[PDB]
């Protein structure tokens, strides 16, 4: 196995080898939810908690292509509700952005739509938007397409005013995608290249419930060691639907939980990298620097 | 039309 045990300490020194050159990161809500972001998973603070104002036939509608289509206006006050009033990324996305710095970072997959990762310095080269994003918004109408960037969706939503495009009038919408909404080609194509050459496969702030992001773990080779940072040991087999993660079995040999928060683990991580006082300082700066601007 | 997000 290409791992010397299976602790973050060996991944540290498999990440330190000449073997380790193509990092892929998967991301989820757990990510942002030090940065204001409600997750699902949480019951005090998730998203399904105070949903009720909304007066939806089930709390997953206001997430559902169909209903969104028939009622746009629940889902654009619960966004002007949950629109943070600063955005500064986390000491996980910035982990990610010494990974692009360092030349190790193949690709950052994330499920999240807050524009995080680019305000932390990814690139559109170094990311698949799983399930789209707010930072870009387009008129619906098939023959218009206007696009809209956020600075102009912002100011719709929190004037309380239905995006409509000013081409057409059609209902302009974040890009982001519904649940049953297909994903965007990107994701496709992304992933049926990068597994093929990908070295480690990081894992942070996820349940691994959703569909199709969830089997991005199987695409990886199998000897690719994977390391989930999060705060419950997601990712395994379900016994029921079994009849995915291998932490502890005794055949388990690439895969490794760290079960904390994702700052913390991430500062752990660098930390054996030799990174504490880099991300410590990139931190800092870029948060000092987020604040000089408002 | 490409695989679809669900829960
Ligand atoms: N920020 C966002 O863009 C955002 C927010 C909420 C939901 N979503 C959507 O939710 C769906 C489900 O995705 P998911 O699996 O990422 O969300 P989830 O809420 O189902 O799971 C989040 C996971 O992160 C963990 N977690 C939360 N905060 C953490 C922290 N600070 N440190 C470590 N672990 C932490 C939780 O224990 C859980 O396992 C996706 O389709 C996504 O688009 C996105
Ligand atoms: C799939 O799971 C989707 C893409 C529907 C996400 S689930 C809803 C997540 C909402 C989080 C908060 C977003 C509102 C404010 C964000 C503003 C970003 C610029
Ligand atoms: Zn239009």
């Amino acid at each position: 196995r290409l791992l010397d045990e299976l602790t973050l300490e060996g991944v540290a020194r498999y990440m330190q080898s000449e073997r380790c050159r193509r990092v892929i990161c998967l991301v989820g809500a757990g990510i942002s939810t030090s940065a204001g972001i409600p997750d699902f998973r949480s019951p005090s603070t998730g998203l399904y908690d105070n949903l009720e104002k909304y007066h939806l036939p089930y709390p997953e509608a206001i997430f559902e292509i169909s209903y969104f289509k028939k009622h746009p206006e629940p889902f654009f006050a619960l966004a002007k509700e949950l629109y943070p009033g600063q955005f500064k990324p986390t000491i996980c996305h910035y982990f990610m952005r010494l990974l692009k710095d360092k030349g190790l970072l193949l690709r950052c997959y994330t499920q999240n739509i807050d524009t995080l990762e680019r305000i932390a310095g990814l690139e559109q080269e170094d990311l698949v938007e799983a399930h789209g994003t707010f930072y870009t918004s387009h008129c619906v109408s098939a023959s218009c397409r206007h696009e809209y960037p956020l600075s102009w969706m912002k100011e719709k939503i929190f004037s309380e005013v239905t995006p409509k495009c000013e081409d057409c009038q059609s209902l302009v919408k974040p890009d982001i995608v519904f649940f049953g909404e297909s994903l965007p080609a990107r994701f496709f194509s992304c992933m049926q290249s990068d597994f093929l050459k990908v070295d480690l496969l990081l894992v942070m702030g996820t349940s691994l419930q959703v569909q199709p992001f969830a089997s991005l773990i199987s695409k990886a080779p199998l000897s690719t060691p994977r390391l989930l940072i999060n705060k419950e040991k997601a990712g395994q087999s379900d016994p029921f639907l079994g009849m995915g993660m291998d932490f502890d079995s005794k055949k388990a040999y690439r895969d490794v939980a760290w079960l904390g928060e994702c700052d913390q683990g991430c500062l752990a991580l660098a930390e054996l990298l030799g990174w504490k006082k880099e991300l410590e300082d990139l931190v800092r700066r870029e948060h000092a620097s987020i604040d000089a601007q408002s | 039309a490409l695989p679809k997000k669900y829960g």
